[PDB]
C-alpha cells in the first residue's frame, strides 16, 4: 500500500512506482529508477544478505 | 529498458494553436495558388 | 460556481510570436495571389 494506510483507507500500489515516488521525494528525479533497475535490485538483493 | 510498458498515443498542447492554425494556413494556401 | 471572481483578459504567451508572422505570412499571399 506505501504510506497510504497510516493516514486512511490502503491503497494498493505496485512496487516499481513506489520507488518513483520515493526518488523523487529526495531530489533526483524517478528517471534514473526505470533506465537500471536491475543493478538496483541487484544492490539491494546483495545487501540484505 | 524499461519493464511494464504499454502503448498509448500522447498529445502535445500546440495543436489546439497549430492544427487549429495548420488546416488555417492550409486553407489560405487553397487561395495562395488557385489561380 | 466561484465566489468574487474577477473579469480579466489574460494573454497567451505564445501569441505574439506566431501573430508577428501572421502578417508576413499575409504578406506573401497578399504578393503572390494578387498580381
Ligand atoms: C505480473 O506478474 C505476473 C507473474 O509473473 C506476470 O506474468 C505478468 O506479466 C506481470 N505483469 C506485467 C504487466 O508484466
Ligand atoms: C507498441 O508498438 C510497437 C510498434 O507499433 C510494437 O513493436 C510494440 O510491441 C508495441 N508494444 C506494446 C506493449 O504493445
Ligand atoms: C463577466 O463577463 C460576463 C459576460 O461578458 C458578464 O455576464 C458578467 O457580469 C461579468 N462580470 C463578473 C462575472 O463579475
Amino acid at each position: 500500500s506505501g504510506w497510504t494506510f497510516g493516514a486512511g483507507p490502503a491503497l494498493q500500489i505496485p512496487f516499481p512506482m513506489q520507488m518513483a515516488y520515493r526518488f523523487n521525494g529526495i531530489g533526483v528525479t524517478q528517471n534514473v529508477l526505470y533506465e537500471n533497475q536491475k543493478l538496483i535490485a541487484n544492490q539491494f538483493n546483495s545487501a540484505i544478505g | 529498458v524499461v519493464i511494464g510498458i504499454v502503448n498509448n498515443t500522447v498529445y502535445d498542447p500546440l495543436q489546439p494553436e497549430l492544427d487549429s492554425f495548420k488546416e488555417e494556413l492550409d486553407k489560405y494556401f487553397k487561395n495562395h495558388t488557385s489561380p
